[PDB]
RNA sequence: CUCCUCAUGGUCAGACUAUGUAGGGAAUUUUUGGAAU
């Protein structure tokens, strides 16, 4: 519901995303499905990758994408008529004074 | 406010059914609905618990003597699965 | 067929703009790879591309701008979109902070001689390169003036590795 | 390295005070001189490292029978990271708000070491000056030389040289050190008794020791303080960092 | 009054603790252009001279 | 088991389980026989042992972990804040409180949960009865 | 345990949400019965 649209924004932008290396360099104490309790996890297809080539490279794979759509719409897919640079790029200025 | 009283305001502009605590029941559109549950309905077929039916144009029953309503199964979906 | 070499731009592929090498370093990349292309700009986007430029002291030196500015390369949008993006939003000044070398060495890289408004883009190039502003870049570091890369630059051949033409 | 081998070799330092001596210098009533009691002295060598430089303050004032005696009652342990052979501290502590305090005077600070020396060396005298720059000119230094089976009490003053050159040379400055010499310093006339006893101030954090805290601590900074118990210097409170790190091992 | 200025004190030394240990979170001219450009354009018109001077030479190599 | 590990080989785990059951007598038992030999430095730090066998956790875990009500992402807000336990609880503006953890949202019950945390305002007044009795 | 009121801390342009030494959940639409036969 709510959470997994929370989720959704989670896998949806990136750059909270690429940090699953918070770690840096640590030592853990404990066929890819439901997670080997390691590595990086991804959640829409339930596997669990213990390189990040492989982790971000399955994310841009179609069928990490097409199971990601599956799970709610299709947003990934989805002219310029001007108002996208008008509005959403005046919409960037606006954000970023805004977190600025 | 009540989330069935939130939903009930959903169901505006859609044909319901009302038993009240007599027991007839009118179906028909739903023009309104108070938060007290008073309704005011549109175009009603009533069914008597003797059998008989009735056709009136507009109705107006209280909130305190409805028994219950049976709304469409469109607002089914949401947002009261949270 | 070598990676995507889609659509126009001089009427042979817009990706071979970008030696073969550095185009693949880059695709082979991890900022490619995550915050780019399909999956992360939901198909091809300019805006929420600019989205991630951006979103990206600052952390952003001028791998991550060779990078971007592939992909302004591969998506290729509307000269127009280039005018508005350039001369609008005075009201804010970290908007346009990265964005300048970034839509200059793009049209750098796009066209030599719509011709007039491309010419009157790079003069308005010019008058930014009077308007006297710091930057800092990385390959090494070396922060420089935007006069002397944006006249270095078009008085230049290579940029950053990447040759340019003269228009 | 790091805690757990100096932390476990901390246990051991009681064993220190069982010998104890001084080379013993000619007493003289000229200038002032310090009685020390063995119960303050005991504590700060368990509180401290073997390794790293621990130093606080000390406080007392002149009692009635001898003003030019000077009873060491209270010792105010401070703010401070240490290092091998040098350590930074922050400033004079203000501590006129708690009881017990009737005029406390400044008499000087005391710190660890592992080298046996007849001079303060550069890291202490800088960190003497800008401690007591324009503030106390007299104040004194105690000096301890630790290592496993006795201890040593080597007591120190300064003269007015010494603080232009800390003024000076702060950040490294070793050959300034070799040309200042041992000269500036003049040995003081420091004594060790049973007969009196004394306590400590501690911060109100009670946490001294900011080793891994690094972002913490502050050399010019204010702090409240207390009396109480001081800690080990690798004790529980000390170590955070390694709490998160030890559960960050096995993770989540 | 002396504690509240405790309890102040306490609480920027928290705070800025607490700025700091974001910041530990986190790690884990114009006419010197103008004349720059001056000298630039002087050394773009020193070599179009030169190449206007090859080209002279060229010129005396053929009448020769 | 202070620190809260469960583990995947479980014959650490069942050694460990046999510490969970005994672990707090022992420790309890040392610490009363300290009481009564009337050693200081064992005393207190056997206390925050005994503490720690009970509650489950370190000293420099924040005490707000042993509150049912109290959230996870404050407590670890608090643990990477590296600030000292009294100035949180002389803080007393709850909307304050909020500021200094950081997080607007709880604030309020946080300041809650701090006034139901043991303080205390503690004085003493010794006084001889006699040269050898003191009261 | 739940709903409201109030207080509150936060967020948004009155609403929402956590907490509370808080008040409350018998006089017309709900929980102190018009039911009983």
């Amino acid at each position: 519901p709510i959470e997994l649209q929370a989720l959704k924004s989670k896998y949806t932008n990136y750059d909270h995303l690429i940090k699953g290396s918070l770690k840096d360099l640590n030592k853990r104490k404990l066929s890819f499905k439901r997670g080997k309790k390691f590595g990086f996890y991804c959640d829409i297809c339930n596997l669990t990758f213990k390189d990040t080539l492989q982790y971000i490279d399955h994310l841009n794979h179609k069928v990490h994408a097409i199971k990601f759509e599956n799970l709610f719409d299709e947003p990934l897919i989805i002219d310029v008529p001007q108002e996208e640079f008008e509005l959403c790029y005046h919409n960037l200025i606006k954000d970023f004074v805004e977190v600025r | 406010n009540g989330i069935p009283v939130k939903l009930l305001n959903e169901a505006q502009g859609h044909i319901v059914s009302l038993e009240l605590t007599t027991g007839a029941t009118y179906r028909g559109k739903l023009v309104e609905s108070e938060d007290s549950m008073n309704v005011q309905l549109r175009d009603v077929i009533a069914t008597e618990p003797q059998g008989a039916v009735t056709h009136m144009d507009q109705i107006f029953v209280r909130g305190s003597q409805i028994k219950f309503i049976v709304v469409p199964d469109l607002l089914k979906n949401a947002p009261l699965f949270k | 067929e070598s990676n995507i070499s889609p659509k126009q731009l001089n009427n042979q592929s817009v990706s071979l703009v970008i030696p073969r090498l550095t185009r693949d370093k880059i695709h082979n990349s991890m900022y490619y790879k995550v915050n780019l292309s399909n999956e992360s700009l939901r198909g091809n986007t300019m805006v929420e591309l600019l989205k991630v430029m951006i979103g990206a002291h600052l952390h952003m030196m001028v791998i991550e701008f060779k990078c971007i500015l592939m992909k302004l390369i591969e998506i290729r949008p509307n000269f127009q979109q280039l005018n508005f993006l350039l001369n609008v939003k005075n009201e804010n000044g970290f908007d346009s902070k990265y964005i300048i070398a970034l839509l200059l060495v793009y049209a750098r890289l796009q066209y030599y001689y719509e011709n007039d408004l491309i010419k009157l883009f790079k003069v308005q190039l010019y008058k930014y390169s009077q308007h006297y502003f710091k930057l800092k870049s990385f390959p090494e570091l070396c922060i420089i003036h935007i006069d002397e890369l944006v006249d270095w630059l078009a008085t230049q051949d290579h940029i950053w590795g990447i040759p340019l033409g003269k228009c | 390295n790091e805690w757990r081998k100096s932390a476990i070799a901390n246990t051991l330092l009681y064993l220190r005070l069982k010998n104890i001596y001084v080379s013993a210098d000619d007493f003289v009533e000229e200038q002032n001189v310090y009685v020390l009691p063995k119960n303050l002295l005991k504590k700060f060598i368990e509180i401290s490292d073997v390794k790293i430089q621990v130093a606080a303050f000390i406080y007392g004032m002149s009692a009635k029978d001898h003003p030019k005696v000077k009873e060491i009652k209270t010792v105010v342990l401070v703010p401070q990271l240490g290092h091998v052979g040098s350590v930074q501290i922050s400033n004079i502590p203000d501590i006129g708000d708690l009881p017990d305090t009737e005029g406390l005077e400044l008499l000087g600070w005391i710190h660890t070491q592992t080298e046996e020396l007849k001079f303060m060396a550069a890291s202490e005298v800088a960190t003497h000056s800008k401690l007591f720059a324009d503030k106390k000119r007299d104040c004194i230094d105690i000096s301890i030389f630790s290592t496993p089976g006795s201890v040593s009490l080597s007591a120190y003053n300064l003269t007015d040289e010494g603080y232009q050159w800390g003024e000076e040379n702060k950040d490294i400055m070793n050959v300034l050190s070799e040309g200042f010499e041992p000269t500036f310093s003049t040995h003081a006339q420091l004594l060790l008794s049973d007969r009196i006893t004394g306590n400590f101030i501690i911060p109100s954090g009670n946490v001294w020791n900011y080793t891994f805290m690094g972002t913490a601590f502050n050399q010019e900074g204010d702090y409240n303080f207390k009396y109480g118990i001081p800690l080990e210097f690798y004790n529980e409170m000390h170590r955070p960092v390694h709490f998160l790190q030890f559960s960050e091992l096995a993770g989540d | 009054d002396d504690a509240r200025v405790l309890q102040t004190k306490k609480e920027n030394m928290i705070k800025n603790i607490d700025k700091a240990n974001q910041v530990a979170k986190n790690y884990e001219d114009s006419e010197k252009e103008r004349q720059k450009w001056f000298e630039r354009q002087n050394e773009r018109k020193q070599k179009h001279r030169r190449i206007q001077l090859a080209k002279q030479r060229e010129s005396e190599e053929y009448e020769a | 088991y202070f620190s809260q590990l469960k583990f995947e080989g479980f014959a650490l785990n069942s050694d460990i389980v046999f510490i969970h059951q005994n672990a707090g007598r022992l420790l309890r038992a040392m610490f009363e026989i300290c009481l009564k030999r009337g050693w200081g430095h064992p005393t207190r730090m056997l206390l925050n042992l005994c503490k720690s066998a009970t509650t489950k956790m370190w000293p420099t875990n924040c005490p707000l972990r042993q509150f049912k009500t109290c959230p996870v992402e404050v407590i670890k807000r608090l643990e990477a804040s590296t600030v000292p336990w009294g100035d949180y609880l002389q803080l007393e503006t709850p909307a304050e409180v909020g500021r200094a953890i950081r997080s607007e949202k709880y604030g309020k019950q946080v300041y809650d949960l701090l006034k139901r945390f043991p303080k205390m305002s503690v004085t003493c007044n010794a006084q001889p009865i006699t040269r050898s009795v003191m009261r």
